[PDB]
């Protein structure tokens, strides 16, 4: 049984330089018979299926982009792109089919890294048809950001909210690189209607201030 | 042309028997073998094994034999992965994928399946809820307009969502699932649009559950004051 390990697991590459990512198996997977390494490399992008770039270590699939290049023999590997585009963003793995199983490595993060982008900051009253049911769930919406560590507190009526709120961040973008992050607040309707003033506070190291979004409860 | 098509999202309670397809096309099913590989949480593929339609001859990881079983349609030019006892660890992602049989040939893995993935639960399955979003002046400024659909209370993931039944692609963020406390997902898509044209342009979201068998469209409207 032939295992394959990674490095780096994650790495973070500006756009237009070089990303290295390095692939070392535990027993060579070079046959002497056939002057050729059993390896392959895989491309994984968020919501895609893996696609296949290299194989025989270095034989390029049909269709990979030519910045894309495989090396190495033996034990040790390597995937290299130049001139990182944002499509590039992804998850790579490595993979023996020198004897079975025919394992993956464990994968590695390519991260882009773009200049930096503050958030757009939109935010959503509860629907009506929402406070039938009898509760009121009120987003906040953090678009397209760069780099991703994005702070959202909620303050109803200028308090501080803790406890009542969920938030979820998006991969990062293949065109432009960026992050989004959503967060919603979620009351009964009796408590929303407790209350007049909702707000989102945003805090990001593009912004030099925290910035609010708010609205007064039905004002129209 | 070469395709390879998985069943859709199921969903079980342990205990009980599963088996998932790949329908194969565009290539002589008999030239080439069927992977199967499972995606591990965060990051990760196992490869779990092979089976050529012309012997029904498998390899399985060792860490698989005897949990799973392999088979084949060559008749339908379809492969299947089957579960006679399903555990709740057993939920995640399943890919088929193709390779090559010939002599000559490596056993690279070059072209794949969408995925399918298999949840294991004693929980109940429930669609969603889904709200709007409304474009208004507190999410339309530099005259861009937000405006997005609410997807509320559903179990088991996946849900889809597309927008104006996949005419309308750019500026969408469809958010990673949140759980709540609840045991139930919520998750939102949003869509960045022009301003100027909220009253000439329809927006609508397309949500699916197929493991409740929910289709909902909802029309997302600019508010206004009553």
């Amino acid at each position: 049984d032939i295992q394959l390990t990674q490095s780096p697991d994650s790495l973070a590459v500006s756009l237009g330089e070089r990303a290295t990512i390095n692939c070392k198996s535990s027993q060579s997977v070079f046959s002497r018979d056939n002057n050729k390494n059993y390896l392959a490399w895989y491309q994984h992008k968020s919501g895609q299926p893996p696609k296949l770039l290299f194989f025989w270590a270095s034989s390029r699939e049909s269709g990979v982009s030519d910045r894309f290049s495989g090396s190495g023999s033996g034990t040790d590997f390597t995937l290299t792109i130049d001139n990182l585009q944002a499509e590039d963003v992804a998850l790579y793995y490595c993979q023996h089919y020198f004897n079975t199983p025919h394992n993956f490595g464990q994968g590695t993060k390519l991260e882009i890294k773009r200049t930096v982008a503050a958030p757009s900051v939109f935010i959503f009253p509860p629907s009506d048809e929402q406070l039938k049911s009898g509760t009121a769930s009120v987003v906040c919406l953090l678009n397209n950001f760069y780099p991703r560590e994005a702070k959202v507190q909620w303050k109803v009526d200028n308090a501080l909210q803790s406890g009542n709120s969920q938030e979820s961040v998006t991969e990062q973008d293949s065109k432009d690189s960026t992050y989004s992050l959503s967060s919603t607040l979620t009351l009964s309707k009796a408590d929303y209607e407790k209350h007049k003033v909702y707000a989102c506070e945003v805090t990001h190291q593009g912004l030099s201030s925290p910035v609010t979004k708010s609205f007064n409860r039905g004002e129209c | 042309q070469v395709q390879l098509v998985e069943s859709g999202p199921e969903m079980r309670k342990p205990g009980e028997s599963l088996k998932i397809s790949c329908k194969t096309s565009g290539y002589i099913f008999s030239d080439y073998w069927t992977a199967w590989v499972r995606q591990l949480p965060g990051k990760g593929l196992q490869w779990m094994g092979i089976i050529y339609s012309g012997d029904s001859d498998t390899r399985y990881h060792p860490s698989v034999q005897g949990h799973v079983t392999m088979s084949t349609d060559s008749s339908l030019t379809t492969a299947y992965l089957q579960w006679s006892s399903l555990k709740a660890s057993d939920t995640g992602i399943y890919y088929c994928a193709r390779l090559d049989a010939r002599v000559d040939a490596g056993w690279q893995l070059d072209s794949w399946g969408q995925g399918t993935l298999v949840t294991v639960s004693s929980a109940s399955t429930k669609g969603p809820s889904v709200f709007p979003l409304a474009p208004s002046s507190k999410s339309t400024s530099g005259g861009t307009a937000a405006l997005g659909c609410l997807v509320k209370d559903y179990f088991p993931e996946p849900v889809t969502v597309s927008w104006n039944s996949g005419a309308l692609t750019s500026g969408v963020h469809t958010f990673p699932a949140v759980l709540q406390s609840s045991g139930l997902y919520s998750l939102s898509s949003v869509v960045t649009v022009p301003s100027s044209s909220l009253g000439t342009q329809t927006y609508i979201c397309n949500v699916n559950h197929k493991p409740s068998n929910t289709k909902v469209d909802k029309r997302v409207e600019p508010k206004s004051c009553h």
